[PDB]
């Protein structure tokens, strides 16, 4: 635990650690929701586990996947208030980039911008980090399918395929085993439906459970647009496999 | 929703319009020695014969930011402009370096000018009175 | 105590402890004496023992000439005194420019007290740990003026006042030797009284006493060796008394 | 901060008291060519007989200007610095559209008081681009553009011999001929010809004194 | 206008028909008497099915169009596809709040599911008028009577195309600031269609 | 009132030491080792590219960044602080020197600017000191090659060879036993690879090593041809294949 | 673990477990407020408030617990009265701004998002405290009927049935029973009767009480928020009494 | 933060221009602070050339009663001697301005100082009333009578801060103090402060000055000085005698 | 006491400022610098803190700095704060030269820097500058001048002084071996002997010293500064036998 003035602000501990950032990382995994992101030949798929423990809650109003712009989609792990705050900030940043530089914002630049904001939060004493982990997925015109992730510490990096949540280790190990088996670093399917089916099967195998149409939230990013699949589409994908 | 700065003129003038350089003997008159402006610059001369572009340049970025805040308020709500202004005020208030005038890195990051250069940055900008640390401390803390 | 960690906190008994701590810091520095004569003012100061490898050519004078008719001495912190002296000189020149009339002693003392008060109105500043003695003559008559200003911003008018370390002994000597009914008519008597008062606490009066004399018409003469002559004469008279 | 307005009233007081080029751009099937003359005149007098009027914003984005020479040079240098910083920040090849946006916004900020009329050519991963920029902040897109005092003769030559599908050699020859016509028929144009050719996927080729 | 500033001496015509809207213009940019550009794209896209044409100062109109496009991107990030009325309102607010320093006039043609295609005109000064059709520019003055005599409501696509072609051909013929090709954008429910007509086509009408 | 000021976050201990700066140094010493060794015709900068769960692309995140075409830098400590400092250093290099004298700044002046920024960070009541240490290698016409180390306090020192991070003492001893006045660029690269081989706990291949050189001019990286006076970049980044080929060989 | 010492004296501090204790204390303050419920029928939303009978000196005319934001928006809250009143005022300002801009009534999801952003913005700095109110609001727009509940943390969700206050838990159970009794749908009058029944079941604390029921339906109030009239209110009270 | 939120929430008030604090204060919307500013605030047009606008809209004679009043300034002469200061003005005017008392052409700044009126009458009246208030405040603060030089310098600085704005006033501050003696200063709207012994301002200033210089002596009598002043006035009649105790009116 | 040391704007019950005292005590962890004023020149000699041979001793800019052509400074303490203050002093000297067309006197610059340092000790948001300066200069008013300034903001004038880790022993050595009629060579020898006797490492090698001398004469009567290169330091050590 912390000891001294390094309990409310972000300053160095005697061991050279920032405790508030670590506690924000702890806060990120308090939603008990796992997400997966995999890039195909010409598409990107994000699948988030959906839990509705209360039947008095409208399922259609529960969503952690946001449409930042035409081509960029975002998935947030953590509490929904900071998720929505980050979504609004990302929308504003993408629109301002498009206005100022004359072309659409790529995923990596947006991830770097959010990481710089996170660094501001981690260095300023009177500002606190957002306890959320952000994953931007798109199909950049210069780099193809792209998945990038940023954390409360201000660190961002791109992934061939990524998993997040309390049970992210098993999914990551299964993904590494699949990549070693295939050694192409991506998914060979040429249709986004097949990539969604593969992601569903991988999630089912990793978590050891079977989902319904209301237990998943799927977003697909193509070259032209990013769209979130509805309940009927997920049900069709489940019936197919 | 302005593009060119507007209402840049002053509606009224006074001898004590600048409270920071008020004379201690007569608080209703400016102190010419501490102004260090040459001693022959009445305020009236600042109302006539000005370049028609100085006001536009000195209020350009502020006008653009105000238009952006207005658009956010119209589209997103009050929370977004409130948060932007709160962050900017917090960054500005906690920085006090009397020996430099360069802006902080965090301010440039918030203003989305990390990799942008204008003539203000290239050209940021002796006296016997009022150029020490104590004057800046008094100005900062309202003493 | 719990009521001494800020300048904006009142104690239950009705005291501000930070002001008292600033006064204690003032009472740590060298002594400073101001004596008012019939038509002259004398400022005496104590200099710590000069080290062998210290340059005595440009050693600072404890008495600073704010204006051609107003002088200032201090006790406490030297750098804060420099800041206050700079501000006082700037204000004197500004007032002369604005009103064509040189500052009066009371006006300058009030300005110094106001600056010291303003530096107590915020929690982000440290008040000056300096107590000042301002001496002079108003530039329209021959009335001596001596004022004492404290870190809290309080200024008072005195006839003979001592501030600094071991000021109680000098104050008692002045009380037992100075009478307001018959102030020293001549400059020599006032200088001798100041030197004798300073000798009560100074180990060596040959090299630790500084005397400055202010007279009407804005003259201000600082005594050089002459202080040694006064010390020797006082010692001779004391031994004659013995 | 920024450009100063000091001594403006003094300059007006002194003034009241009596105290005082051919550029072409041709877009061909796989790139863009920009050519210019090489004579600098201080009025009637020829100050320099070989001057480089082709300035570089980015390794593959070049421009040539007219109007106020100091303003043109300063604006080009500032936009080049901004483009380099943007490319370093994004780790991507700069785009001509970004330079166009920066130039347009900077010129519109000063409301036409910065006199610089530019032809900007470039090649980026999205393709080849050629733009004309006015001093007030208005930009136009074209396949062949001309600028300067000899722009009418150059435009006549370009209109005479322009086609949709042009090779690199044909485009270079057309630009050289336009600059030559401007040199011969206009008093303000003379000397040699400077050319810069930019293809897709290849380094920019800068030829000074292409035709002497 | 300011000294030495480019002026948009164009010919603009927006017509509403049974299935949507069509916005057409010429392609000439002049410098008094010298044609600076024979081919220009005067049809500015503000949103996927919201287009406009500009008149007055070129720089001011371009800045206003960029700001409006940015505003509509921000709006779309929140509430989806906007309406022609919203874009017209943003244009009108920008033009009216800045009429003391900027000279700008806009013609906005849009389509949406609710309103099924609309035309708005914002002349110099900053007032917005909703009309079944609108004409603007230097040449528009020569086809007022012709357009008045030959306009019908709920025309077919080809009838509207022919009407715009004939009217713009006459405007080009009688005006020295109107150019060669005619560019038209058709906004309907199916999508966005682009048409171009050459002088050898419409000069023989 | 109590809102127009903030108390200083960095204060002196009774022993005469600044606690925040010492804690920043401690945080730096816990980071991945980064080293730099200067030769007679070049400077070599090397670092280990530690990775998260093996699904990330190591090429996307680069720990060695070009500051100017002749000056590069590497860090040990916190990534976002290094990224922010790199952006600010590039902007300062362009504003202060390129837009004034028409030339890129020399290595010492850019290092001094970075040190000034870090010192201003340590003197503020609103921000904590930076938690990185920077090794900056550059070349200039009037001073040849140079290598500098910048600490979180804003103190910069010249170095013939140095290393920071976890394995710094052992690396310093090895470089002291290896460095000589007649060393060349290839020998420096070999020594840097040998020093890194003793500090990497995992796979010592080209995918986990980032290496850059301040050598000679590179006309092929300039981007255009035609100006003999203009020269190519003097800062180059070694690819994975080149690093692997050097690893297989001596 | 309900009392985190050392990490609960400031608004924007993360605990070692990664929790904000000021927000949870605000939730605890909400749990001590009056019970308020909201139900969503086929084409409308019904709000019910159980109020305590205060002194007879109060005017029974101008004192209304249920707050009105806009003609199609109804809102109730449980917690601290000043915070809820301020939140209602902010919602009214937001709805007025949206209608003034886009010439249409503000859609319910947009209103909920704006309120959630405003509430969440108060958990970012140590100079402000989170609102101590949970707000159940709803209305009717072009897409139909919407009902939302917003927590002190700034999190909001859409609910088939929402309950807050002291007697929330049992009320929630009753609400669940409602979903287990009318899965296909529910009418507005049945919604009013069931709201009265649930309020009567969940008010067993004792001190006499009163019931306030309001509704907003397309087929009953032309898509407007109106209080239940005396006849239907008395019918609902009689039905609730008979059910017990 | 709450004030920030309020500042970003919303037309009718904006058009009324009541969103500005200065407009609210000038119309007494929220209080009487407009009458609480020791240094008065003067309104100027919000245009690029306020000075030429004011000059064009002032040099337009259309209504005789809508014009700015100008002080008489026929002939005013002031001199000093061992007995104090003698000031002499003309009681010359009718013009539809019938009044109970004669027009006062000398401003009574305080019981010890006198201010001659010339040029614009309103400027002289307003600014000398302001000067009297400043002198009274200074006397209260310093517990001493303010010197004439200090007041003249205050007025000179005040009129210099608005140089070229449109003020047209020229005054002669006359006083007697124990510190200095008898003092006369002249301050005009240009910014000139001039200490003098004999002053003559007006249309017939030349003849009066010649008469004064013909028979001027430092050592004279009060009757002789008054007769000399009256004769100099009549060469081209209110009289004031200023001594250490104050000013006494000797009009005839 | 920890009750009154957290802030820089709190007086202790005894009337002491703990932060200033801690900043003054921080000087003892830095190298030794010595300034000796001779009858015809000024000698500045500082001892480095080099712990490894890999440090570049050729770039001998660690303790001795130039403010203008006539004033030089010896630094003891944090290098970054010293660099900030040195840049400020250089800018101030250039401003004075531009304003008056005369070189700034040493005392004015020393007083300006001392005022800045004192101001940094009076604001709660600014910590004191943990540096000490030895100023050596020449001007037409007082000839040769040597000054010392500490973090508290106090400056004093001396004939021969030292600041650093061994102030007491070096001061005693200077007191025992100082004459008012010494020349520049005698001052150089005295500084070298004082550094040699008061050292932590016996081997007083060339690569651990920084030397500077300000001398009159030059062309015909000018005053010039000479910052000794390592070769010159080695030669002087060989001449004195210290090596």
């Amino acid at each position: 635990s912390a000891a001294g003035y390094d309990r409310h602000i972000t300053i160095f501990s005697p061991e050279g650690r920032l405790y508030q950032v670590e506690y924000a990382f702890k806060a990120t995994n308090q939603t008990n929701i796992n997400s997966l992101a995999v890039r195909g030949k010409d598409c990107t798929v994000v699948i988030s586990q959906k839990k509705v423990p209360d039947k008095l809650l409208d399922p259609t109003t529960v969503s952690y996947i946001f449409c930042i712009s035409r081509t960029i989609g975002m998935v947030v792990n953590g509490p929904i208030p900071d998720a929505r705050n980050a979504a609004l900030r990302a929308k504003a940043e993408a629109a301002e980039f498009r206005y100022k530089y004359g072309y659409d914002m790529p995923c990596d630049v947006l991830a770097k911008r959010m990481a710089n904001l996170s660094q501001i939060y981690t260095q300023r004493a009177y500002m606190r980090p957002l306890g959320v982990i952000l994953t931007f997925v798109s199909v950049d015109e210069e780099l193809g399918p792209s998945i990038y992730k940023t954390d409360p510490a201000g660190y961002y990096v791109g992934y061939k395929a990524t998993a997040t949540g309390p049970k992210q280790q098993e999914i990551t190990t299964n993904l590494e085993n699949h990549f070693k088996k295939s050694k192409i670093d991506h998914i060979n399917e040429e249709s986004w439906e097949k990539v969604v089916e593969f992601a569903i099967t991988h999630m089912i195998d990793a978590l050891g459970t079977e989902f319904s149409k209301n237990d998943l939230e799927v977003g697909v990013a193509t070259k032209d647009k990013f769209f979130t699949l509805s309940a009927e589409n997920i049900e069709e994908r489940l019936v197919a496999i | 929703m302005n593009i060119v700065p507007q209402d840049t003129f002053k509606s009224q003038v006074s001898t004590d319009q600048d409270k920071s350089v008020l004379s201690s003997a007569v608080p209703s008159l400016p102190d010419t020695l501490r102004q260090q402006e040459g001693g022959a610059v009445p305020l009236s001369t600042q109302l006539n014969d000005r370049h028609p572009l100085e006001s536009t340049l000195k209020n350009w970025e502020t006008t653009q930011r105000q238009r952006q805040m207005e658009q956010y308020r119209q589209i997103f709500g009050i929370a977004e402009p409130m948060k932007r202004t709160m962050e900017m005020e917090i960054v500005n208030r906690t920085d006090f370096n009397p020996l430099s005038t360069n802006g902080s890195i965090h301010r440039d990051i918030l203003l989305n000018k990390e990799c942008s250069i204008d003539w203000e940055d290239v050209y940021p900008g002796s006296t016997m009175v009022g150029d020490d640390v104590h004057s800046k401390i008094e100005k900062q803390l309202g003493i | 105590s719990g009521y001494d960690r800020a300048l904006s906190i009142f104690s239950p008994d009705g005291h501000i402890f930070q002001v008292e701590y600033a006064l204690e810091a003032v009472k740590r520095g060298t002594c400073a004496v101001g004596v008012k004569g019939k038509n002259c003012v004398v400022l005496g100061c104590e200099r710590r023992s000069t080290l062998k490898l210290q340059d005595t050519r440009i050693t600072p004078s404890k008495v600073s000439k704010i204006d051609s008719h107003v002088v200032l001495s201090f006790s406490g912190l030297n750098a804060d005194s420099r800041i206050l002296i700079e501000k006082a000189r700037v204000e004197a020149q500004s007032h002369r420019l604005t009103l064509e009339d040189p500052v009066t002693v009371e006006y300058l003392t009030r300005y110094v007290a106001g600056v010291q008060q303003r530096y107590t109105q915020s929690g982000g500043v440290r008040p000056f740990g300096v107590s000042t003695l301002i001496a002079g003559f108003d530039p329209r008559d021959d009335e001596p003026k001596l004022y004492q200003t404290e870190p809290s911003g309080i200024y008072s008018s005195w006839s003979a006042q001592t501030i600094g370390r071991n000021s109680k002994t000098v104050r008692e000597f002045l009380e037992k030797n100075y009478d307001r009914k018959e102030p020293p008519a001549t400059v020599e008597e006032c200088v001798k009284l100041t030197v004798r008062s300073l000798l009560e606490v100074v180990q060596t009066g040959a090299k630790n006493i500084e005397i400055t004399v202010v007279k009407p018409d804005s003259d201000i003469v600082a005594l050089s060796e002459e202080i040694n002559q006064y010390v020797t004469q006082i010692e001779q008279e004391k031994q004659e008394q013995q | 901060a920024g450009l100063s307005f000091d001594n403006y009233q003094r300059n007006n007081f002194l003034a009241e008291n009596s105290h005082t080029t051919t550029i072409v751009g041709v877009k061909f099937n796989n790139g863009v060519v920009i050519a210019a003359d090489t004579r600098s005149t201080q009025g009637p007098i020829v100050a320099d007989k070989n001057c480089a009027k082709l300035h570089r914003i980015s390794p593959k984005i070049w421009c040539a200007g007219a109007g106020t020479a100091a303003d043109t040079e300063a604006v080009t240098q500032l936009i080049g610095s901004n483009i380099e910083l943007h490319s370093l920040y994004t780790s991507r090849e700069p785009r001509v559209v970004s330079a166009l946006q920066m130039l347009k916004q900077h010129l519109f900020k000063y409301q036409g008081h910065i006199g610089a009329y530019l032809i900007v050519a470039g090649v980026d991963p999205t393709g080849s681009h050629l733009f004309s920029i006015h001093a007030h902040g208005s930009t136009d897109v074209g396949y062949y553009l001309s600028l300067g005092s000899g722009s009418l003769a150059a435009m006549a030559v370009l209109e005479s011999h322009w086609k949709q599908d042009l090779t690199k050699e044909e485009a270079i020859k057309l630009a050289s001929d336009a600059i030559q016509a401007g040199i011969w028929n206009d008093l303000g144009s003379g000397s040699n010809v400077d050319v810069c050719v930019m293809e897709i996927g290849k380094d920019a080729e800068y030829l000074r004194n292409y035709t002497p | 206008l300011k000294k030495g500033e480019v002026s948009l001496g164009t010919s603009i015509m927006a017509v509403t028909f049974k299935d949507g809207v069509i916005l057409g213009a010429d392609s000439r940019t002049t410098t008094g008497a010298y044609i600076a550009n024979r081919v220009t794209d005067k049809l500015t896209r503000v949103h996927d099915k919201i287009w406009c044409c500009r008149s007055g100062s070129a720089a001011d109109t371009q800045a206003i169009a960029d700001i409006v496009q940015y505003h509509l991107e921000l709006y779309t990030s929140q509430y989806g596809t906007p309406s022609t009325e919203t874009a017209a309102s943003v244009f009108k607010e920008l033009c009216y709040e800045n009429k003391d320093n900027l000279t700008a006039g806009i013609i906005v043609a849009g389509y949406d599911d609710k309103n099924k295609g609309e035309v708005y005109t914002i002349p110099l000064g900053g007032s917005v008028h909703k009309l079944p059709y609108a004409i603007a520019g230097s040449g528009s003055t020569f086809i007022y009577g012709y357009c008045d005599k030959n306009f019908r409501e709920n025309m077919s696509k080809e009838e509207t195309v022919d009407f715009i072609k004939h009217s713009l051909s006459q405007a080009i013929k009688w005006d020295g600031s109107s150019g060669g090709v005619i560019r038209m954008v058709v906004l309907t429910a199916a999508g966005v269609e682009r048409l171009i007509f050459y002088p050898d086509e419409y000069e023989q009408l | 009132m109590t809102d127009r000021y903030s108390f200083s976050l960095t204060t002196f201990s009774p022993s005469g030491k600044l606690g925040q700066i010492d804690y920043a140094l401690t945080a730096v010493k816990q980071g991945v080792t980064s080293l730099g060794i200067k030769a007679t015709n070049g400077v070599v900068i090397a670092t280990e590219k530690k990775s998260s769960s093996p699904l990330a692309m190591s090429e996307t995140l680069s720990k060695v960044s070009l500051l100017t075409p002749d000056i590069g830098a590497v860090y040990s400590g916190m990534g976002p602080d290094y990224r922010v400092l790199v952006d600010k250093s590039r902007k300062v290099a362009h504003t202060s020197y390129k837009r004034i004298y028409g030339e890129y700044p020399p290595t010492k002046l850019l290092v001094s600017e970075v040190a000034k920024i870090m010192q201003e960070a340590t003197q503020s009541g609103g921000v904590r000191p930076f938690g990185v240490s920077l090794l900056i290698a550059g070349h200039d016409e009037f001073n040849g090659f140079s290598l500098y180390q910048v600490d979180p306090s804003g103190s910069y020192f010249p170095w013939k060879a140095t290393a920071i991070g976890k394995g710094s003492v052992a690396a310093k001893t090895f470089l002291e036993k290896r460095w000589n006045d007649e060393l060349e660029l290839e020998d420096a690269i070999h020594i840097a690879l040998l020093t890194l081989k003793e500090s990497v706990e995992g796979e010592f291949n080209g995918d986990t090593i980032e290496l850059a050189i301040i050598g000679d001019e590179n006309p092929d990286l300039l981007g255009y041809t035609g100006i003999p006076t203009d020269k190519g970049p003097r800062f180059r980044k070694l690819t994975s294949q080149e690093i692997n080929d050097r690893l297989e060989a001596l | 673990t309900s009392i985190g010492t050392g990490y609960d004296l400031s608004n924007s501090v993360f605990s070692p477990d990664g929790r904000n204790f000021q927000v949870e204390y605000a939730v605890k303050a909400v749990e001590n407020g009056t019970t308020s419920i909201g139900i969503k029928c086929n084409d409308g939303v019904v709000f019910a408030v159980e109020k305590l009978i205060t002194s007879k000196l109060l005017v029974p005319q101008k004192n209304v617990k249920i707050q009105v934001v806009d003609r199609h928006i109804g809102c109730v809250y449980s917690g601290l009265i000043p915070d809820g009143r301020h939140l209602v005022n902010r919602g009214r300002e937001e709805a007025a701004s949206f209608k003034k801009l886009y010439k249409t009534p503000i859609p319910i999801p947009a209103f909920a998002d704006r309120l959630g952003q405003y509430v969440q913005a108060h958990t970012l700095y140590n100079s402000v405290r989170p609102f101590g109110v949970s707000t159940i609001f709803g209305g009717v727009d072009k897409n139909g009927a919407h009902l939302y509940m917003l927590e002190p943390s700034g999190s909001y969700w859409g609910y088939k049935g929402a309950a807050t206050g002291k007697g929330r838990q049992s009320a929630k159970a009753e609400l669940e029973k409602l979903v287990d009794h009318h899965p296909e749908g529910l009418s507005a009058r049945e919604a009013v009767k069931q709201a009265a029944k649930i309020i009567y079941l969940a008010h067993e604390d004792k001190k006499d009480f009163e019931l306030e029921i309001s509704w907003c339906s397309l087929s009953e109030t032309n898509g407007l928020h109106k209080f239940v009239k005396g006849d239907l209110l008395q019918e609902a009270i009689d039905f609730a009494q008979k059910e017990i | 933060m709450q004030a920030i939120a309020d500042s970003f929430s919303v037309r009718l008030v904006k058009e009324l221009q009541y969103d500005n604090e200065q407009n609210l204060e000038s119309d007494f919307v929220t209080g009487a602070s407009q009458f609480q500013r020791l240094a008065p605030s003067l309104t100027v047009p919000p245009i690029a050339s306020p000075q030429q606008f004011l000059r064009a809209h002032t040099d337009d004679s259309r209504n005789p009663d809508c014009k700015i009043k100008i002080a008489h300034g026929t002939t005013t002469l002031a001199f000093r001697f061992q007995g104090g200061i003698i000031v002499a003005v003309d009681s010359r005017a009718a013009g539809n301005w019938v009044a109970s008392q004669t027009v006062k052409k000398v401003i009574e700044i305080n019981p010890f100082l006198l201010g001659t009126m010339a040029g614009g009458a309103a400027d002289c009246q307003f600014w000398e009333t302001w000067l009297g208030s400043q002198c009274r405040l200074h006397e209260l603060r310093e517990k001493e009578r303010i010197s004439v030089a200090a007041a003249s310098k205050i007025l000179s600085n005040l009129v210099y801060q608005y140089k070229g704005a449109g003020l047209s006033m020229g005054t002669m501050i006359c006083g007697y103090t124990r510190k200095e003696g008898p003092t006369i200063y002249y301050v005009d709207s240009d910014g000139t402060r001039l200490k003098g012994d004999i002053f003559c301002v007006g249309s017939g200033q030349t003849f009066a000055y010649g008469v004064l210089d013909s028979n001027y002596k430092w050592d004279l009598s009060v009757e002789d000085a008054l007769y000399l002043g009256k004769r100099s006035i009549l060469a081209a009649v209110n009289l004031y005698h200023v001594t250490e105790d104050g000013w006494i009116y000797h009009g005839n | 006491s920890r009750r009154y040391d957290s802030r820089t704007t709190i007086f202790s019950p005894e009337g002491r400022l703990y932060q200033v005292e801690y900043a003054l005590e921080s000087i003892s962890h830095a190298g030794t610098a010595i300034g000796i004023m001779a009858s015809d020149g000024i000698v500045l000699a500082a001892e480095r803190k080099v712990t490894s041979t890999l440090l570049e001793q050729d770039t001998s800019t660690e303790k001795l700095y130039k403010l203008n052509d006539k004033i030089a400074v010896a630094v003891a303490g944090l290098t970054a704060d010293a660099e900030i203050l040195i840049n400020t002093a250089r800018i101030h000297a250039q401003n004075y030269l531009k304003t008056y067309n005369e070189d700034i006197p040493v005392e004015i610059l020393v007083r300006r820097l001392s005022d800045i340092k004192q101001g940094y000790t009076q604001h709660g948001g600014l910590r004191p500058f943990g540096v000490s300066f030895i100023y050596a200069g020449y001007d037409d008013r007082y000839g040769y001048q040597l000054y010392t300034s500490n973090p508290s903001g106090n400056y004093t004038g001396w004939k021969a002084i030292s600041v650093g880790a061994n102030t007491s022993a070096a001061q005693t050595l200077l007191q025992m071996d100082y004459k008012d009629d010494m020349k520049v060579d005698d001052a150089i020898e005295l500084a070298l002997k004082t550094l040699s006797k008061t050292t932590d490492s016996s081997a007083l090698t060339y690569d651990r010293l920084e030397f500077a001398t300000i001398r009159k004469g030059a062309n015909d009567g000018e005053v010039y500064q000479k910052i000794f290169k390592p070769q010159e330091i080695k030669d002087i050590l060989v001449k004195t036998g210290i090596t």
